C-alpha cells in the first residue's frame, strides 16, 4: 500500500517512498507503483552526481529547483558551475552514450538555473563559461541555445503634511506601485535566513540589497506617516534640527484620517506592505501618545483603524506581502535546523523546507505581476523630495506638541 | 498568569538560538506555581522601524542579546535599550542583559550591566549553560513588577 525504505549510496543518503494506487478497474492488474526516491542528505559532490542524473527530474521532483535556490547558502555559483563541469569533463572519456545523456541534463538544468535565476550569472563564473563552452564544442554535441544567453548575462525639501493634497486612494496606488516594483526584483534567495541573518556582520554590508531595499521602502513610508502626522521637516541628524508646523488637534486628525484612508486603499489593493507600514506607524510611540488629536478623530476612521490593527476601474489583481514574516520564518528556519549532519554530509532537508517557503514568495510574486497600477509623477517627486524624521526627532517633536500631563 | 517576553538584539547574534533551545508560548514552573510566557521574536525584522515599537508597547519583559564576538553587536544594545524607554516611559522595568557566545572583554560587559539597574549574564550557543537561567530570571523580574 505505501512502504518507505532508507538507502546509501557513495557520499548521499536516499529514502524511497512507493505508493501503491489501487486501479481505476477493480479487476485489473495493479498498475506501477508512484515511486519517489529522495535525496536526504550528501555531499556537495553526490548533489551534483543526483543534480545531473536522468532519473532525477521524476523521482526527484523538486531537489533541482530546491538545490538552485539554495546553494548560495552552503556553497558558491562558481563552485557549483565548477563540479558541473568537473563532471562533463570526466566523463569526456567515457562511452558517448552516456555522455550525450548527461550532458543533456546539464543543459536542461542550466538553461533552468539561467532562466530562474539570472542574477546568479556575473563575471565570477567566466572561466566555468568557458569550461563549459570547450566541452560543447569539444565533445561535438538548446546548447546555442543556453550558450547565447548566458554569455550576454555573463559578458555585457517637499512638505510632508501636502499629503492631504492628494486623494488617498491615489497615495496608495503610488505606495504600491514602488513596493511592488521592490518585491518584484526581490531575489528570493537573499531572504535565506543563513544569509539575511548574517547581513550585519563585519563585511556583509553590500549583501541581500534586494531586501534591503524592500526594508528602505518599508521605512520610508512608515517615517512619511510619522513625519507627516507630526508636521515636521528633519534639516538634520540632530534631535533639535527639524521645522514644526503649529498645529491644532482638530488639524492633526485630518492627517490621521487621511493616511488611515491611505492604509485602507492599500488594503484593497491588496498591498499589505505598505498597510503594515501605515498601521506600525500610527500605533507608533511618538503619535500614540497624540491623544488630543486621536480624539479629535472621526468615529469611522477609529473603527476602520481598529480593522486594520486586527489584522496585524482596472486596479490591477495582484498582492505585495508584508516581507518580515517570511524573513521570520526563514531565519527561524535556519536556527532550528543544522546545516550539516554529524558526518559531514550537507542536510538537503533543511534547503526543502527553506524552498516552500521561497516557493510562496515565487507564486506571490507571478500573482504581484497582474497589476495595473498608473504612475503619477505629482506624487512621486513628493515621495522623493520627503525627508523623514529620526525616532529621536520624533520623540522630541511629540512632546513639543502635545506635552505630557 | 501570562507574561510578555521580548527578545531584542541584531542579526546573526542568536537570539532565535537562545529561544529555540528553552522551548525545544509554553507551559512552565517558575516558583512551583504554573505560568505561561510568550516569547516574541523581532528575528528577521530586526531593521524594521515601526514594527519593534509595536511589539515594545505589549511586551512586559525583555532580553537584550549580542554575541561577545563582535563589538557592532554590542554596540546596538543602547539603541535598543533607548527604543524600549521611548516606548515605555518607565525606568523602572524588566530587563537583562545577554552575551551570547558562538573579542568584546568581559570587563566592559559589566560596565553596562552596572550603567543600568540590571543583572548580566552570559550564555553559550549549544552549550545551552544558562539558557533557562536567563529568561526564568526575567520572568521573576516581572512577576515582580506584577
Amino acid at each position: 500500500s505505501v512502504s518507505v525504505w532508507d538507502e546509501e549510496e557513495d557520499g548521499a543518503t536516499f529514502t524511497v517512498t512507493s505508493r501503491q494506487y489501487r486501479p481505476l478497474d477493480p479487476l485489473a492488474p495493479l498498475p506501477p507503483p508512484r515511486s519517489s526516491r529522495r535525496l536526504r542528505a550528501g555531499t556537495l559532490e553526490a548533489l551534483v552526481r543526483h543534480l545531473l542524473d536522468a532519473r532525477t527530474a521524476g523521482a526527484d521532483m523538486m531537489f533541482t529547483p530546491a538545490l538552485l535556490a539554495t546553494h548560495r547558502a552552503f556553497t558558491s555559483t562558481p563552485a557549483l558551475f565548477g563540479l558541473v563541469a568537473d563532471r562533463l569533463e570526466a566523463l569526456e572519456s567515457y562511452p558517448p552514450g552516456e555522455l550525450e545523456r548527461t550532458t543533456g541534463v546539464a543543459i536542461s538544468v542550466l538553461s533552468t538555473w539561467l532562466a530562474s535565476h539570472p542574477e546568479d550569472f556575473g563575471s565570477e563564473v567566466k572561466g566555468q563559461l568557458d569550461r563549459l563552452e570547450s566541452f560543447l564544442l569539444r565533445t561535438g554535441y538548446g546548447s546555442a541555445d543556453l550558450i547565447r544567453n548566458l554569455r550576454a548575462r555573463v559578458d555585457p525639501p517637499a512638505d510632508p503634511t501636502d499629503v492631504l493634497v492628494f486623494l488617498a486612494d491615489h497615495l496608495a496606488e503610488q505606495l504600491t506601485l514602488l513596493d511592488a516594483e521592490l518585491f518584484l526584483n526581490l531575489i528570493p534567495s537573499q531572504c535565506l535566513g543563513g544569509l539575511w541573518g548574517h547581513r550585519d556582520r563585519p563585511g556583509h554590508s553590500h549583501l541581500c540589497p534586494s531586501v534591503r531595499a524592500t526594508v528602505t521602502q518599508f521605512n520610508k513610508v512608515a517615517g512619511a506617516v510619522v513625519s507627516s502626522v507630526l508636521g515636521a521637516t528633519s534639516i538634520g541628524e540632530g534631535p533639535r534640527e527639524v521645522t514644526v508646523r503649529p498645529l491644532r488637534p482638530p488639524q492633526r486628525a485630518r492627517l490621521l484620517e487621511k493616511w488611515i484612508r491611505v492604509a485602507e486603499e492599500c488594503r484593497l489593493l491588496r498591498n499589505f506592505s505598505s498597510v503594515y507600514a501605515v498601521v506600525s506607524a500610527l500605533q507608533s510611540s511618538p503619535i500614540h501618545r497624540l491623544r488630543a488629536a486621536w480624539g479629535e478623530t472621526t468615529r469611522d476612521s477609529l473603527r476602520v483603524f481598529s480593522s486594520l490593527c486586527q489584522i496585524f476601474g482596472f486596479r490591477g489583481g495582484g498582492v505585495v506581502p508584508y516581507l518580515g514574516t517570511f524573513l521570520k520564518d526563514l531565519v527561524m528556519l535556519d536556527a532550528a535546523s543544522k546545516d550539516e549532519l554529524e558526518n559531514g554530509y550537507i542536510n538537503f532537508d533543511k534547503r526543502r523546507k527553506e524552498f516552500a517557503i521561497l516557493s510562496e514568495l515565487l507564486r506571490l510574486q507571478k500573482e504581484c505581476r497582474g497589476y495595473d497600477l498608473r504612475p503619477n509623477s505629482d506624487i512621486q517627486q513628493w515621495l522623493q523630495g520627503l525627508q523623514p524624521l529620526t525616532e529621536a526627532q520624533s520623540h522630541r517633536v511629540s512632546c513639543e506638541v502635545e506635552p505630557p500631563g | 498568569a501570562l507574561h510578555k517576553v521580548i527578545m531584542v538584539g541584531s542579526g546573526g547574534v542568536g537570539k532565535s538560538a537562545l529561544t529555540l533551545q528553552f522551548m525545544y508560548r509554553k507551559k512552565v514552573v517558575l516558583d512551583g506555581e504554573e505560568v505561561q510566557i510568550d516569547i516574541l521574536d523581532t528575528a528577521g525584522q530586526e531593521d524594521y522601524a515601526a514594527i519593534r515599537d509595536n511589539y515594545f508597547r505589549s511586551g512586559e519583559g525583555f532580553l537584550c542579546v549580542f554575541s561577545i564576538t563582535d563589538d557592532e553587536s554590542f554596540q546596538a544594545t543602547q539603541e535598543f535599550r533607548e527604543q524600549i524607554l521611548r516606548v515605555k516611559n518607565d525606568e523602572s522595568i524588566p530587563f537583562l542583559l545577554v552575551g551570547n557566545k558562538c573579542k568584546v572583554p568581559l570587563s566592559e560587559c559589566q560596565l553596562r550591566a552596572q550603567q543600568w539597574a540590571v543583572p548580566y549574564v552570559e550564555t553559550s550557543a549549544k552549550t545551552r549553560e544558562n539558557v533557562d537561567k536567563v529568561f526564568f530570571d526575567l520572568m521573576r523580574e516581572i512577576r515582580s513588577r506584577k
